[PDB]
């Protein structure tokens, strides 16, 4: 009964219906429908009371959403033509970027990553028994109260192919698919869990950190295989899991704690991080001027008089009817699948091994192995490039490598904020302090001392002096004036 | 009439056909010593390196002779290999490749299955009306190659159950009212991650994996996969992935969406053959 | 029936408020200040205006809301910094 | 009410009005009264929304009328609920499903926070109650709605309730020199929300 | 264009990034010569920069050579040594 009606304190009553051959199977459960059918009564087998039901003469969708898209273009050639025109115009990429997460005040590269993930990485089926894994799951780490859960909810509202959930709200057993005993069959049947629903959909879930870890281990395997293999209770069913999971974990003590050891920071096991293949950070912005500007934005969206003008400003140019954004996203993920690396090949042949070499650089800065967390990051990154080029789709069209380079840079520094040390930046800060404790008082000045000690620092230069300057640079005519 | 076709991707119901042409083929290579290495290379063509690992999995695939004795003691010819590897070491895909390569291919993960369910469920069935035997994997395991992933995560009761039942290759199933003993001889591959994210040499291997040596000794091969990275080998892996990625699947339009269709196989029954 | 509306508001007053909120969480006795805290201040202003019962929010009633929230924050601090912070916010307190 | 509204000093009278039987506590009275009035709900683009309800965090020494303050609060905001804190749990307060042998299927059990929805939510003894339940409450309050997917029940219930948590300082006495987080035995994220 | 003229083309330059992937292999390079802050002579291109081993290096006698100039060079890189052991410098 009418989820909007919300009868206060009344359990929602349900009535049975019947459909005819040209009415049956039109709509799925969990979808609202405006019905026109005769009120109907029959005896279930309590005096003179009989089962109330409805015999339907017409079916209309209250949700109004079209049925399972069988590629029949209700948008027709016209709407998809302007969709391609938006793909033709590279500026529309930033339009979609800005439009996502209204009132967020920035985080544009984050929104770009979100758009790319929602866009769907292409699953390639090799002639071998293997098959390239298309979808990816993005990890959300950072300080609380930073619209992260808000952004997750917004994204899920944008794309209903999956369902927003929360860790505690989702049953710990069978998160992907729970096993339940049917009332009329004592056998525990397989009930579709969230990632069954999330399969074929980009899914956002809350409170990853708050969730018990043990079953979250069962999630990484399912997303890795893109299926869900169950042999529990003597039932060997395997169900596909084509989903893009958006994490929600405030790493430790709420805040991101970037200036602390990643093991302390990331309560999740680093194997889970690698298997989910994505990494991301929300840090403390500071920037009191930017904080002022954020306050302006938040009040503007908060006060209806101002809210309206930002609403129309976003709508005319950028927010462009979020619903038909979702429609275009469906059409253009249909446009993903045809080809995702025509323009890549030549430039990627260099940049792939390039990023591999920067990963080698990273292990060079992370001598002593910097503990377990940093070792597998190179492997998750090499898989990350392969999946993330498809994630970026070639952009709306044919712009894969030139932006994937920047995105890989963003991820590299993302991990470096946590992979610089096993206290993280605090240890290199201590290193640059125990460096500078001689620089002014001794250690000569003006690179002459660097030309003097260790015989022009040559032995010190390759590793020790590089570690020195990497710590020094942060504390030590184009933008200001 | 019924045509059983349970082979993956609609194959030959896991029943490989045979011709005298094919019979005389291969054999001349079998005389050549390199044939074993060629077969090893053929395995996991999507993966780069791990040649010794590929030889090990090849040896896995071929089935040993179950030596029998005039007593309760019957020697097992099954091949059991345990492997520990870092995440994303392709071993999961490796297990998957063994799966799609094997005929029976009973595979799951440590969290994938319930140990009692896979071994034996002695619950009743309502239609039957009395207590039923329901072996999720065990009865499926016997007479076929089987796999297990992330056995470190596997329920410890299942671990102790598999212990000595994979050594004796038979399960008594004397639990509850039913006491019939059913044989469970099969070849099993184990792929469990280290307790630490990656195997640390400073840590002991049994420090790196908490799985006890109980039946861990009863693995015909033991393997450690470490994702250490070297410029030459890193370039090798990268180039392999580059070849695998830009490669359009066989035929099809270059700008064509993935089909993975039903294949509309008209041939059914002896037509399918 | 009463639904006060923020039709009139003091943008930059709230701006300087959140600015002062910053570089205080650095104190060991100070909890972090976030955006949801600012939204809290806004909803406290709404609650005050509903308490005033006018269908339109009053700027000075919103000012008392600011005062209440900032006083709560100051009380949340360690007493050692609390005095310095109260002197700092005194430029805001008198306006109430 | 209109006539008193145009009368000035109404706000101070209301502050004096809330829990008069608790002498003093002028700031506390102000806070609880304005929570009773509650903020204006805000929604953006239909989907993006801002809660109109106020979550009051209270730290009180034992015997400081906190439960009685809550009792005065209730019966004043009509729709009201009481959370014993320790008595309720993650399932009990937020959203509960009950297996129903008479009907033979799993059935929804009234989540006390759903009872909180549409009205004021009283919370007591919260600083002593279970932490996993606390995280469940965090989740529920973040969206002003409780989403539950278990036992075949995937329902989600709106939870619009102004909540007021009751807490005792570490040892029952707050140390002003001590930082609040050290004076608080609970998590940082909850005080943030 | 000149390498197309030399041979459809003569030996081709190898992206600095593609260099270090193999140690003992010889390659053709084109990049800007400058002093590396390590102290070695570095050849730099948009893809990156490589320190150049000035030893075992024969200049082309027809041209001057000063820092801050482009150059076509042939040699081994020695990824372990990380300095391009250029043989002929043109
Ligand atoms: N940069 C921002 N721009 C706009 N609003 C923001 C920003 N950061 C935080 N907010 C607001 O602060 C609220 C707090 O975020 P929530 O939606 O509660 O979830 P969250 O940010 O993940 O918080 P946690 O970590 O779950 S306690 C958001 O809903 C936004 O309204
Ligand atoms: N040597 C390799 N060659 C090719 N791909 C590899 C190699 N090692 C790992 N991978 C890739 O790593 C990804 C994850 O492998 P997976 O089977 O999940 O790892 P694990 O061995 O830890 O179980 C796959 O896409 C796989 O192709
Ligand atoms: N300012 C006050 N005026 C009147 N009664 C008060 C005041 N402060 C505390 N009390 C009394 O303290 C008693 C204890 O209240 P309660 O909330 O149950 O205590 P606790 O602090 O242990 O939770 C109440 O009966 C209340 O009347
Ligand atoms: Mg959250
Ligand atoms: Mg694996
Ligand atoms: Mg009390």
């Amino acid at each position: 009964e009418i989820p909007e009606l919300v009868p206060v304190g009344e359990m929602p009553r349900n009535l049975t219906m019947t459909c005819d051959r040209y009415l049956t199977n039109k709509v799925i459960p969990g979808t609202r429908v405006t019905i026109v059918g005769i009120y109907s009564i029959y005896n279930s087998k309590g005096v003179a009371i009989r089962t109330p039901y409805i015999k339907i003469l017409g079916i209309q969708s209250d949700v109004e959403t079209s049925s399972i898209w069988n590629s029949v273009t209700m948008f027709t050639e016209e709407e998809e033509e302007e969709f391609l025109q938006l793909s033709r115009n590279p500026k529309l990429y930033e339009i979609l970027t800005n439009s996502i997460a209204p009132s967020i005040f920035g985080n544009e590269d984050i929104k770009k990553a979100i758009v790319c993930l929602l866009m769907g990485g292409s699953k390639k089926i090799l002639p071998d028994g293997m098959r390239l894994r298309g979808d990816i799951n993005v990890l959300l780490l950072g300080d609380p109260g930073t619209a992260k859960s808000q952004l997750l909810k917004f994204v899920e509202k944008v794309s209903p192919i999956a369902v927003y959930t929360s860790g505690k709200g989702s049953s710990a057993a069978g998160l992907t698919a729970s096993v339940q005993r049917d009332p009329m069959t004592r056998e525990f049947y397989l009930e579709g869990g969230a990632m069954v629903l999330a399969d074929g959909g980009v899914v956002c879930i809350d409170e990853f950190d708050k969730m018990r870890d043990e079953d979250r281990v069962a999630i990484h395997e399912a997303m890795e295989q893109q299926t869900i293999s169950i042999a529990k209770a003597g039932i060997t069913t395997v169900l596909n899991s084509r989903t893009s999971v958006l994490a929600a974990a405030n790493p430790i003590y709420g805040r991101y704690d970037d200036l602390k050891s990643p093991g302390d920071n990331i309560d999740f096991q680093t194997t889970i991080l690698s298997r989910f293949d994505m990494i991301f950070i929300v840090k403390d912005d500071h920037n009191e001027e930017r904080d002022i500007s954020i306050a302006n934005h938040v009040i503007n969206i908060h006060t209806g008089n101002a809210n309206a003008m930002q609403n129309q400003q976003e709508e005319n140019g950028s927010e462009i009817s979020i619903e038909k954004m979702k429609r275009y996203i469906t059409y253009c993920r249909l446009k993903c699948a045809p080809r995702l690396s025509p323009q890549a090949a030549e430039k990627l042949s260099s940049n792939f091994v390039t990023i591999r070499k920067q990963l080698l650089i990273n292990e060079l800065e992370s001598t002593e192995r910097s503990s377990i967390p940093i070792t597998i990051r190179q492997l998750e990154a090499i898989i990350r490039i392969t999946e993330s080029l498809a994630k970026l789709e070639l952009s709306p069209i044919a712009q894969e490598r030139h932006v994937d380079e920047a995105i890989r840079l963003f991820q590299a520094s993302t991990m470096d904020a946590a992979s610089q040390d096993p206290t993280s930046l605090s240890e290199i800060r201590r290193f640059e302090q125990e460096l500078k404790r001689r620089l002014p008082i001794g250690w000569s000045t003006s690179y002459q001392t660097l030309r003097r000690e260790f015989v022009d620092t040559h032995r010190f230069s390759q590793l020790a002096l590089d570690k020195a300057l990497y710590a020094l640079e942060k504390h030590e005519y184009r933008s200001g004036v | 009439t019924v045509y059983p076709l349970h082979a993956r991707s609609t194959g030959v119901a896991a029943r490989q056909m045979l011709t005298d042409f094919d019979i005389r083929n291969i054999n001349k290579l079998s005389k050549k010593k390199d044939i074993f290495d060629i077969l090893s290379q053929s395995l996991a063509p999507s993966i780069y390196g791990h040649d010794h690992i590929k030889k090990a999995i090849l040896l896995m695939l071929m089935g040993g002779v179950e030596k029998n004795l005039e007593n309760g003691s019957h020697l097992r010819g099954d091949i059991n290999i345990l492997m520990v590897g870092d995440p994303s070491t392709a071993k999961s895909q490796l297990l998957r490749f063994v799966l799609n390569t094997a005929s029976l291919a009973i595979a799951t993960t440590g969290r994938g299955s319930s140990g009692v369910g896979l071994t034996a469920a002695v619950t009743t069935d309502r239609e039957t009306g009395e207590r039923r035997l329901e072996a999720g994997a065990m009865v499926l395991a016997d007479r076929g190659v089987v796999c297990i992933d992330e056995f470190d995560k596997m329920t410890d009761v299942d671990r102790v159950a598999i212990h000595e039942v994979m050594e004796q290759q038979t399960v008594t199933i004397a639990k509850a009212g039913i006491h019939t003993t059913l044989n469970a001889r099969c070849s099993v591959i184990a792929a469990a991650n280290p307790v630490f994210g990656q195997y640390d040499v400073n840590r002991d291997p049994h420090q790196n994996i908490a799985l006890p040596d109980s039946l861990l000794s009863r693995f015909d091969l033991l393997f450690v996969v470490t994702d250490d990275i070297n410029e030459i080998r890193d370039r090798s892996i990268s180039e392999h992935v580059l070849r695998t990625h830009r490669y359009l699947p066989p035929g099809y339009l270059e700008g064509e969406p993935v089909r993975e269709r039903l294949n509309l196989s008209l041939a059914v029954g002896e037509d399918a053959d | 029936k009463i639904y006060p509306k923020l039709h009139q508001m003091d943008m930059d007053k709230v701006s300087r408020v959140y600015a002062d909120l910053r570089r205080e969480s650095i104190s060991t006795g100070s909890f972090p200040i976030t955006v949801r805290h600012l939204e809290s201040i806004l909803r406290i202003a709404e609650s005050f205006a509903k308490m005033r019962l006018s269908e339109f929010v009053s700027s000075y009633d919103l000012d008392r809301a600011i005062k209440v929230v900032v006083d709560s924050f100051v009380d949340a601090q360690k007493v050692s910094v609390r005095r310095q912070l109260r002197r700092s916010f005194a430029i805001y307190t008198l306006g109430h | 009410f209109r006539k008193i509204s145009r009368d000035r000093g109404i706000i101070d009278k209301i502050i004096s009005s809330m829990a008069p039987s608790i002498y003093g506590h002028r700031d506390i009275k102000t806070a609880v009264a304005c929570s009773l009035f509650g903020g204006v709900p805000k929604n953006v683009n239909g989907k993006h929304s801002i809660r109109g309800d106020i979550n009051v965090l209270l730290l009180g020494d034992p015997g400081t009328a906190k439960s009685q303050i809550l009792k005065y609060v209730e019966k004043t905001a009509h729709r009201a609920v009481f959370a014993t804190g320790q008595g309720a749990s993650a399932v009990g307060l937020t959203a509960s499903v009950r297996k129903d042998p008479i009907t033979k299927e799993w059935t929804l059990e009234g989540g006390a926070l759903v009872l909180a929805d549409k009205g004021v939510c009283l919370i007591d003894e919260f600083d002593k109650m279970n932490d996993q339940d606390r995280t469940s409450i965090h989740e529920a309050m973040e969206q002003q709605s409780i989403s539950i997917s278990k036992a075949g029940i995937v329902t989600t219930l709106q939870a619009r309730c102004s909540i007021i948590a009751a807490a005792n300082p570490n040892g029952g006495r707050y140390n002003s020199t001590l930082p609040l987080a050290q004076n608080v035995s609970l998590t940082e994220p909850i005080l943030s929300r | 264009r000149n390498e197309n003229f030399q041979n459809s083309s003569s030996m081709s330059i190898t992206p600095i990034k593609n260099l270090l992937g193999r140690d003992a292999q010889n390659f053709l390079l084109l990049g800007l010569l400058n002093k590396n802050f390590k102290g070695n002579w570095s050849l730099e291109d948009p893809s990156g920069s490589v320190e150049i081993d000035i030893s075992q290096t024969i200049p082309t006698q027809g041209h001057y050579y000063v820092p801050g100039c482009m150059v076509l060079v042939e040699g081994i890189y020695y990824s372990v040594g990380n300095k391009f052991h250029v043989t002929s410098m043109t």
